């Protein structure tokens, strides 16, 4: 239904809306974002540059791994950011 | 996980297990420089030759397979 | 009984396993920047007094890998790249007015240790400066674009992907090509075969290939461009100066042998190691090159190679139109062996060796205008060509470092007459 | 020792001389030395000069033919006894012999027998440690005994072994069954194939170590199946260590007697060290093994084992139940008994031994010691390592200076992070988590960041920078050197 | 089976919509509604049918291919995904087609060439990447004999985009590619429109190409050089202004390859005018930074004369490149402050400081930044004291600028330049123009509380009529205005507590608490927000409305449905919490406590945290002796409890959390499970202390009891795990294992990936040698079912921390076939 992007993440730093505005992309855990999260260039493209990492709407901040994931390494994995495995819009 | 090399399975025999952490600690051999140092001073052999060798077993190790 | 220790050190590594040099201080003075395992450390080799001085030694906290220095078009003050034991590539500038690495850049593209897949272990970058290339030990190799942005600062790009499955890589090494599209060639060896052939035939007549990627920039992409098998497995390259200066291509050091391979329609040009005069080894060892150092000159260029007997060749390249004609190597001196050399202006060589006590030596000579056999790749024989090992003739002892590397047995205690104990050292 | 006391800054220094016991001195100036100091010694005249003004370890180096192994210090004679093996080698005896037979070689090219360039190939022996050492072989050794006195420069004695013979253990130690005579018992191996390994067998040679520590004089060479890499003294006879076999030795007028063995150790023995009353084996690969000696029957009883596996390089005995032993992967780790453990017993062992330390250096360890390294200071743990390093752990005297560092390494792991991107906290804990280790190198790094960063670490801390800065300091003065004279 | 079409897709894909077969061509086409595959589907769908069309790129040929793709990457309905989606396939198969695009180029052209100047920014780079990869896959000759008969066309719009497309196939094939054309072009005797659009292209290529052109810039240079003594003014004008551009993206190297260009410049400037001159003097611009020291002295002193008779040029675009240059000139080393000081100053005050120049926004944005480098070379009190009496203007506008400017100004350089007269000079034109607002002008703000901080301690004895003016205009203009001054006063409180004049800030606090009962929410926002920074700096007894006063007023305002007076309000709160506790009762401050319990759970970041940092400051004063034990909603109970737990020792209220353990309901066991996660998560380090106590709980919970309790209590052991890790806790984790691993057989994925989590945090904690020794025994086991589940658990070990496992691994002989010994880890020296 929904997966990770897991492509190489680039320079484009990832952000959130303000309903998304502090969880982890992996686990949702609002405690200590930690590190920042990376995006690949394809995901922050054109209509998609700025858009949030989670739900997709209109980013407000920037989005950052838990301490949890960045103890576990899970920030050095491919770029975060959800997608449906449905149509493009 | 199933793109990750070393990664493994059910069906995944003694050889491909052994090959695996065998060509793993080769290259942590090269990586890690006092390791490289130990075995260098072990059999008299410059590093570089040391390495080499290490390079040439990547292919080679625990031989063929059945 | 709660035990809670405290770790501190009194004497910091002394054995060096890299050595670059430039001027990292953005100044016409060459320094050094030399790697310990654990330590990054800047030293300043002085053209008066012929001394090493360290001039700066920051603990990194991490196994580095690989080491290289850059240079931007039209820029006075090279940088360090440096690939860890991190899943992160780093870009380093020295500050001589805060005495400190500012670190420029830093990358996250894989998992933390000495892996088999993550990069760290080659690092190669474009002698021009516009790209630097990352890569592991098997299958994973990442491209990253550096470009100055309006005010002179240093940029970096996304990664492009280089991975090819089931491919083993002996050394990485930027090609020097005229402002052409950035090429890197490399050792690479398949083993896809001979994990498939229980019989073994596989694993033999399976050799390494010389491979170059080029870095598309128009099209933003770099792609598996050229390969070609060689004849025998070779340890590492180096980087032939090409462009406006000398003739673009590769130096293949290999078991015995040396290869100029230039890829388009320039030929193989092989060469036979020179052996010592009467060997007391074992014939049925060989010989390798254990490192090699590179200067470069508007007039000339010329190669600086190490064997394993301590063995330091000058080698030279003829050439004629754009082709090279011969590798003509030149019995130059005979040092410890190095696990790194560098050759700097006002005629000095710095020699780290790979155990025991580093060197400093000045230039006497360049090699030639002596009466010693100078042998050629066009000389024809079949049997090696021979030398006579002698003394220093071409360098002069300038400086020695001393180095405790490696130190094998310890004995604290008070031996001699005084009262604070000594460290007795095997 | 010669201290050199001045002030600097209105601060004083009394920094001592890295040098021997010196009689007088009086203040010298020539042209060849401007600045210098003339010092007699006991039947010596010296002039010095003092350049360099920071203190450091400095050294005075006595070359050796082949790479050592292991030295041990005779009491009485207080000089060294030093095994030097090498593979790939040739023995002195093997390059006469070898670099001759070339010269016999030489002349049956038979050309015109009028040409003697053996003359000048047997007459220079070029000098081995600039040009390279001529070795080779894969199954050829040198190894190599040497009585070397540690004042001076000087070797007593030198006793070159046979072609494929290679010394891994050395000892010094005396025998009940004998008078107060020291031996020197050398472990030594046959025709090693290093990769892959296969041994044909080992030998122990004894010596008598006459004229108090000045000669050695050939006693009886006793054979073995595998190569014994581990010898001890043990109440009064020697504890030998043959492949995986622990073997309990006492001395005999033609060969070392055995009496006693245990074969239930893993792997392969490296090292054993002993309490008076226990037994410490470090296995090659399986950590350290308790092992009890009965005195009635002389049977090795294992009554403990590690949990963990150790690829261990050296140890030392903290106490009658803990071991600081070091890692071929660069790990250092502290392995205590429980208070419980019974030693009179008969996966591995029932009762196991918990490891309260963890600690990854990021250099391989080959030296433990604990001792004191300056008068009036407290004991440290010095060790020493493969890249040419000297380091020390150091134990905390109150919870408040512990609680206070380790607040100090969780703010500088933030704020001042490593260099090349790598984790700290990961870096110390790369094959072990870190257990009850602070790492001083980061801590000292605190007068490296920016003043504002170590106003906001002192402050949260409720310090000042300088204060800090001297409580890090206090370390070195209680465990280390520090030549502030107030 | 088809995607979903869309209305305009009819058009493009209408041959699909009925079932026919057998046809030729018409295969061909119909087996290329493939490209409707890609365009409308899923990334599946996209990704093989993307492999599909490449594979078969040659079989297709390019004829079909871009007969179809063309007309979709024309129509004006096409989403920009959807081009971008037909840019990536356009360059898939134009990598295949090497030379069969040939005799199709100009046909993508045309088609393409517009994309290069389309107002968006995105559909720009793709007619440059289409037009790159297109360079790539023809030759050289191939775009050069296309694109050629189009440098001479008499229309100017076809020159321009033919020129762009130039510096795009000279970016694609690199710039010694396309030196040899530019070369000839720039120099074309049959009309000078070609000259003029070769020089255009070498503009353009520095525009594109940016900083990479810095080993080419003398071929370049010495290409287009001449084009400034020729004959046609427009020729002249496009090479002046392409110096300008090379000198631009060169910057700051590259100042030897102008060399032949310098001596001309120079004398053209004396022979030309109009807006030629305007394109010399650009170059000239561009130009100086790029100069060494002495030099930048005298070329700047060898333009400056007609510089500075152009400040008073009628044409807009004169002025604004002469202001672009002053800022260029004085930007560089070279040019000295004095100089700057004696020559330029006067006559740029004189004529570009004008009342017309505040009406454009151009010419204000322009005028203001210029002013303000020129201020970061000559002083900041040389600048500003030529405009402060303009402070004092009756045009607005005008005062707006010049506040601007001596905002920025002393935003930079501080106030130690200032003089006294300076100092009074800025306090009365700052008061005037502050007075007379027609709106609320933020510049105004901005300048009132910048100069304000930036004198610091040397306001005070202008406080009195400060706080005079603030309390004026914060009882005036009918609460429209009120916010700016609570701003003002919230910027200022710092300073106005340095100057040791805590009495003003009094009848402040008195002023603006009696303002608290604000209906306009975004007013009461700044008022909340000007107490608040009144009570960060006062001392706790200096308050002039009194805390035993002050917060039972702030406590109804937590119900506002504003964010801002929500934010502002629950600060002031938490400062008065954190400061002066010891002025309000218990009651009061538990009552706000469940005032803000609600609140944890709001939607905006700022006032979640924000209640966060208030209720741990409550906790703290009150303590944690008596709170509810637990109250619908717990989640905001168990952040409560989490606070508690944090700022105060967890101590307090495990023993209590674990006692509503014991009770034989399960709904709240499974509660407690969860606070206890959320618990451990959130304290981090702190619970290396408080395992032991939680082993039993975890212990009867971690056995199989409700499925929820394992997955749970699973969790709970996760986030144990990694906040305690690297705290020496190895034996009670190493216990707890003991019971996790009976779990590991289950089928409910949530339990199972809890399991799972809390094995991971069990491995970065106790380390990889214990979870691969628990893990070795099933890696060979006879079962499947159990090789599966433990040779997944072996890759979340594998995954993570693979170089530690080297150390790890077991000895395992070598059998008759392999050699399975890892020899150099067993050697002994
Ligand atoms: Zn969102
Ligand atoms: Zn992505
Ligand atoms: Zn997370």
């Amino acid at each position: 239904d929904l997966i990770f992007c897991r492509k190489q993440a680039g320079v484009a730093i990832g952000r959130l809306c303000e309903k998304c505005d502090g969880k982890c992309v992996i686990c949702d855990s609002y405690v200590r974002p930690c590190t920042l999260v990376r995006i690949c260039d394809e995901c922050n493209y054109g209509s998609y540059q700025g858009r949030c990492v989670i739900c997709g709407g209109p980013g407000v901040s920037d989005a950052y791994y838990c301490k949890e994931c960045t103890i576990q390494e899970k920030d050095r994995d491919g770029c975060p950011k959800i997608v449906n495995l449905g149509s493009s819009k | 996980q199933s793109k990750y090399i070393g990664t493994g399975h059910a069906d995944t025999t003694k050889w491909e297990w052994l090959v695996n952490q065998h060509r793993d600690s080769y290259c942590s051999y090269m990586g890690h420089f006092d390791l490289l140092n130990y075995f260098a001073i072990a059999e008299n052999e410059s590093k570089a030759r040391v390495r080499f060798n290490l390079m040439e077993k990547m292919l080679q190790p625990c031989g063929p397979p059945a | 009984v709660d035990m809670f220790l405290y770790n501190l050190t009194l004497q910091r590594a002394t054995g060096i396993s890299f050595a670059i040099h430039g001027n990292f201080s953005g100044t016409k003075q060459q320094e050094i920047v030399v790697s310990r395992g654990k330590i990054l450390e800047l030293l300043r080799p002085d053209p008066n007094t012929g001394k090493v001085h360290t001039l700066l030694t920051v603990e990194v906290f991490g196994v580095i890998r690989s080491l290289m220095a850059f240079r931007l078009t039209g820029g006075t003050k090279d940088y360090i790249v440096v690939g860890s034991d991190s899943g992160r590539i780093v870009i380093l500038e020295y500050q001589p007015s805060k005495n400190m690495f500012e670190k420029i850049h830093q990358e996250t593209f894989g998992k933390s240790g000495c892996r088999r897949i993550v990069p760290g272990q080659f690092l190669a970058v474009d002698p021009k400066g516009r790209a630097v290339m990352i890569s592991a030990i098997e299958k994973q190799k990442l491209v990253y674009i550096l470009n100055r942005d309006a005010a002179a600062r240093l940029t970096i790009s996304s990664p492009l992907e280089a991975h090819k499955a089931n491919t083993l890589v002996y050394h990485v090494v930027g090609v020097d090509v005229g402002f052409e599209n950035p090429m890197f060639a490399c050792l690479e060896m398949d083993y896809e075969e001979a994990d498939n052939d229980p019989t073994g035939e596989a694993a033999a007549n399976t050799q390494q290939t010389l491979t170059f990627y080029e870095l598309d920039l128009g099209l933003n992409h770099v792609v598996r461009k050229y390969s070609e098998p060689l004849e025998e497995h070779g340890n590492f390259l180096i980087t032939v100066p090409g462009g406006s200066d000398g003739p673009s291509g590769v130096l293949i050091c290999s078991e015995n042998y040396i290869t100029y391979k230039n890829f388009g329609d320039q030929p193989d040009i092989r060469c036979p190691i020179p052996r010592r005069r009467n060997d007391l080894d074992d014939p049925e060892r060989g010989m390798i090159f254990v490192c090699s150092a590179t200067h470069k000159t508007k007039s000339m260029f010329f190669f600086l190679a190490q064997t394993e007997q301590g063995d330091i060749f000058k080698i030279t390249l003829e050439t004629d139109e754009d082709m090279v004609t011969e590798i003509r190597l030149k019995y130059f001196d005979t040092v410890p062996v190095a696990a790194a050399m560098c050759v700097l202006k006002t005629g000095f060589l710095f020699v780290a060796s790979e155990f025991g006590n580093h060197y400093l030596y000045q230039i006497a000579h360049l090699g030639d205008d002596d009466e010693e056999p100078e042998f050629s790749s066009a000389m024809p024989l079949e049997d090696t060509f021979f030398f006579q090992p002698r003394p220093l003739k071409n360098l002069v002892l300038v400086d020695e470092l001393d180095s405790l590397s490696p130190i094998l047995f310890c004995q604290i205690a008070d031996l001699a007459n005084e009262d604070t104990p000594q460290l007795y050292v095997a | 020792r010669s201290w050199l006391s001045y002030s600097y800054q209105s601060r004083f220094h009394l920094t001592p001389l890295s040098y021997e016991t010196l009689e007088f001195a009086s203040g010298f100036a020539s042209e060849q030395c401007p600045e210098g100091i003339v010092a007699i010694s006991t039947n010596t005249l010296r002039i010095l000069a003092l350049e360099k003004l920071g203190a450091v370890f400095n050294q005075v180096a006595f070359p050796l033919q082949y790479t050592p192994r292991k030295f041990v210090i005779h009491p009485e004679s207080n000089n060294l006894i030093i095994i030097e093996t090498d593979h790939n080698a040739y023995t002195e005896a093997t390059k006469a012999q070898r670099k001759q037979q070339m010269a016999e070689e030489m002349v049956e090219a038979a050309g015109e027998l009028a040409a003697e360039m053996a003359a000048a190939f047997l007459n220079e022996n070029l000098p081995e440690s600039i040009f390279g050492a001529p070795k080779a072989g894969n199954g050829q050794w040198a190894s190599v005994i040497r009585v070397m006195n540690p004042i001076q420069g000087n070797t007593l004695d030198l006793v070159q072994l046979e072609q494929n013979e290679a010394a891994f253990s050395v000892a010094v130690c005396r025998f009940s069954n004998t008078g107060e005579d020291w031996y020197v018992l050398v472990g030594v191996a046959k025709d090693l194939i290093l990769n892959p390994r296969s041994v044909a067998g080992g030998f122990v040679y004894t010596y008598k170590l006459v004229n108090n520590g000045e000669k050695l004089e050939f006693l009886h060479k006793t054979p073995v199946e595998e190569v014994p890499a581990a010898i001890a003294p043990f109440q009064g006879r020697v504890l030998i260590g043959v492949g995986k076999l622990l073997r309990v030795y006492d001395l005999g007028k033609k060969k070392l007697l055995r009496k006693c063995e245990n074969k239930h150790i893993a792997n392969y023995i490296s090292g054993i060290q002993t309490i008076g009353h226990r037994v410490i084996v470090s296995d090659v690969q399986e950590s350290f093994i308790w092992v009890r000696y009965k005195r009635n029957e002389n049977q090795l009883i294992i009554f403990a084992d590690d949990t963990y596996p150790r690829w261990v390089t050296t140890a030392s005995l903290l106490d009658y139940d803990t071991v600081a032993g070091a890692d071929k992967f660069g790990n250092i780790c502290v392995v205590r008994l429980p208070p419980n453990t019974n030693d009179e017993v008969d996966n591995g062992a029932s009762q196991k031994a918990e490891v309260i330390m963890n600690y990854h250096v990021g250099e391989t360890v080959l030296s433990l010691q604990k001792t004191t390294l300056i008068p009036g200071g407290s004991e440290s743990l010095v060790y020493t390592t493969l890249s040419g390093g000297i380091g020390i752990l150091v134990p905390f005297t109150s919870h408040e200076d512990h609680d206070f560092f380790q607040h100090v390494e969780m703010h500088l792991r933030s704020e001042h992070p490593p260099l090349c991107g790598r984790d700290h906290l990961s870096f110390r804990s790369y094959y072990f988590p870190v257990k009850n280790v602070i790492d001083g190198d980061l801590c000292e790094q605190f007068n490296s960041m920016e003043p504002n960063k170590q106003k906001n670490v002192s402050e949260e801390l409720d310090r000042t920078p300088p204060e800090v800065s001297k409580k890090l300091e206090d370390i070195r003065t209680r465990y280390a050197f520090d030549y502030k004279d107030d | 089976n088809l995607p979903f079409l869309k209305p305009d897709d009819i058009q493009y894909f209408d041959k699909l919509l009925v079932d026919v077969d057998e046809s030729e061509e018409q295969k061909e086409r119909k087996i290329m509604k493939l490209l409707l595959k890609i365009k409308n589907g899923t990334p599946p769908m996209r990704k093989a049918a993307l492999r599909q069309i490449t594979d078969k790129a040659r079989e297709f040929g390019a004829g079909p291919l871009f007969n179809q793709i063309l007309p979709l990457l024309m129509s004006p309905t096409l989403e920009d995904q959807e081009r971008h989606l037909l840019v990536k396939v356009i360059d898939r198969i134009l990598y295949k087609l090497d030379d069969l695009v040939r005799p199709y180029v100009h046909k993508i052209l045309v088609v393409i060439e517009p994309l290069l100047i389309d107002e968006d920014y995105y559909a720009r780079v793709e007619g440059r990447e289409i037009i790159s990869n297109l360079a790539k896959a023809a030759g050289l000759a191939t775009m050069i004999s296309t694109m050629r008969p189009d440098i001479d066309n008499m229309d100017e719009y076809v020159r321009n985009t033919t020129a762009r497309a130039f510096a795009v196939v000279a970016s694609a094939l690199g710039i010694p590619s396309l030196l040899p054309f530019l070369k000839a072009v720039c120099k074309s005797k049959k009309s000078w429109q070609a000259r003029h659009t070769g020089i255009k292209i070498v503009q353009q290529i520095a525009i594109l190409m940016g900083c990479a052109i810095l080993p080419h810039l003398r071929s370049l240079v010495e290409i287009i050089e001449h084009g400034l003594v020729d004959e046609q003014q427009k020729v002249r004008t496009i090479s002046a202004l392409a110096i300008a551009a090379l000198a631009e993206a060169a910057t700051p190297y590259g100042i030897e390859s102008f060399d032949s260009v310098l001596k001309p410049l120079w004398k053209g400037i004396r022979q030309h005018r109009g807006k030629g001159l305007a394109a010399f003097l650009k170059a000239i611009g561009y130009l100086i930074p790029l100069m060494d020291a002495e030099y930048a002295n005298y070329y700047t002193r060898e333009v400056m004369l007609i510089l500075i008779r152009e400040f008073q040029s009628p044409d807009e675009e004169m002025k604004k490149i002469v202001l672009k240059v002053v800022k260029q000139c004085c930007g560089t080393d070279g040019v000295e402050a004095n100089y700057i000081k004696t020559e330029i100053l006067p006559p740029f005050f004189k004529h570009f400081w004008q009342h017309r120049m505040a009406l454009d926004r151009r010419n204000y944005r322009q005028l203001v930044d210029t002013t303000v480098e020129l201020a970061n070379k000559v002083g900041a009190a040389e600048i500003i004291s030529r405009i402060v009496d303009d402070l004092k203007d009756e045009a607005e506008q005008y005062r707006k600028m010049v506040m601007e400017t001596i905002e920025k100004i002393m935003g930079n350089l501080g106030a130690a330049d200032i003089d006294h007269k300076l100092e009074e000079q800025l306090i009365d034109g700052i008061l005037y123009a502050f007075q007379e607002q027609t709106t609320e002008d933020s510049v105004m703000l901005n300048g009132f509380g910048t100069v304000v901080n930036a004198l610091g301690k040397r306001v005070k004895p202008y406080l009195p009529q400060i706080c005079g003016t603030v309390l004026w205009r914060l009882n005036n203009k009918s609460a429209k205005v009120r916010q700016q001054a609570a701003d003002l006063i919230s910027r200022t409180a710092v300073v106005m507590k340095t100057c040791q004049e805590e009495k003003l800030m009094g009848h402040l606090g008195v002023v603006l608490y009696e303002y608290l009962g604000e209906e306009y929410p975004e007013v009461l926002g700044s008022i909340l927000g000007a107490l608040k920074a009144i009570v960060n700096v006062i001392g706790m007894h200096k308050m002039t409305p009194p805390i035993k006063d002050l917060l039972p007023r702030l406590t109804p305002i937590l119900k506002n449905r504003h964010e801002k007076v929500q934010e502002n309000c629950i600060d002031l709160v938490g400062r008065i919490a954190d400061r002066g506790a010891e002025y309000v009762s218990a009651r009061e401050w538990m009552r706000i406590c469940f005032e803000l319990l609600e609140l944890l759970k709001a939607h905006k970041k700022a006032i979640r945290r924000a209640t966060v940092n208030t209720f741990g400051y409550i906790a703290k004063a009150i303590g944690p002796h008596d709170v509810l034990a637990t109250l619908q909603n717990r989640v905001c109970t168990t952040v409560a409890i989490a606070i508690v737990a944090e700022t105060c020792s967890p101590f307090t209220v495990l023993p209590a959390l674990m006692n509503e353990y014991r009770v034989p309901e399960l709904n709240v066991q499974n509660g407690v499970l969860k606070s206890l996660s959320f618990l451990f998560e959130y304290i981090g380090e702190m619970g290396k202390d408080y395992i032991y106590a939680v082993t039993p709980l975890l212990e009867d919970a971690l056995m199989d009891r409700d499925l929820v309790h394992r997955q749970t209590a699973s969790a709970v052991v996760q986030h144990m795990s990694l906040g305690v890790y690297g705290f020496g806790c190895e034996d009670s984790l190493n216990h707890l294992l003991n019971y996790v691993w009976p779990n590991v057989f289950e089928t409910s994925p949530h339990v199972i990936q809890a399991v799972m989590g809390a094995l991971e945090g069990l491995r970065v904690a106790i380390g990889p040698c214990r979870m691969l020794q628990y893990c070795l025994q099933g890696l060979f086991h006879p079962a499947r079912k159990v090789r599966d589940v433990y040779w997944k658990i072996y890759n979340s070990i594998y995954i993570g921390s693979q170089d530690a496992l080297i150390a790890h691994y077991p000895r395992i002989y070598n059998d008759d076939k392999n050699t399975y010994i890892r020899y150099e880890l067993d050697y002994i020296l």
